[PDB]
């Protein structure tokens, strides 16, 4: 519904962790690329974010 | 037999991936072959066990 | 020959679903064309 | 040209009738079922909405 459709990408810092990345917000790099979004797809996955 | 049964198996109860379950019991009465006006008749209704 | 066209044609008052059946009529006449 | 591209689904009441969906807007029920389009396409017919 947003006027433009967008979706950011981040990198993670070493060890990777699932429970750090959703409870605090430190593991992920400050660096970032952000984006705008293109069309869904979902073939096999509910989530296939080009 | 009416359509293809993989979407059943894509969308179960177990998964507990039906967060809204009113959109699974509107997708099963669509399977029905009711007049239109049996299904504004359906949706006359207010109280949802009825 | 004395003769009459007593070309009963009754339908429902409803015509809503009536013609569910010609889309499965059609569906089989695409069936029996591609078939054969 | 707009910004957000959407449309709504109404249902027709009994006896269809061309000349009074264009003469009268009594014909729809008062259920309404806003969407957002997907893609057009038109293949083969110039109106094949989603």
């Amino acid at each position: 519904r947003l006027a433009q459709p967008y979706v950011g990408v981040f990198l993670k810092r070493d060890d990777s962790n699932e429970s750090d990345v959703v409870e605090s917000l430190d593991e992920i790099y400050h660096t970032g690329t952000f984006a705008q979004i293109h069309e869904m797809q979902d073939l096999g996955d509910k989530l296939r974010m080009i | 037999p009416l359509y293809r049964e993989s979407v059943l198996q894509m969308m179960q109860a177990g998964q507990r991936v039906v967060d809204n379950p009113i959109y699974l019991s509107d997708m099963g009465a669509a399977l029905t072959g009711a007049e239109s006006h049996e299904l504004q008749d359906v949706l006359e209704e207010t109280n949802i066990p009825k | 020959m004395v003769e009459v066209e007593n070309v009963v044609h009754e339908d429902f008052q409803v015509t809503e679903e009536v013609k569910a059946l010609t889309a499965e009529i059609v569906k089989t006449i695409r069936d029996i064309i591609a078939l054969n």
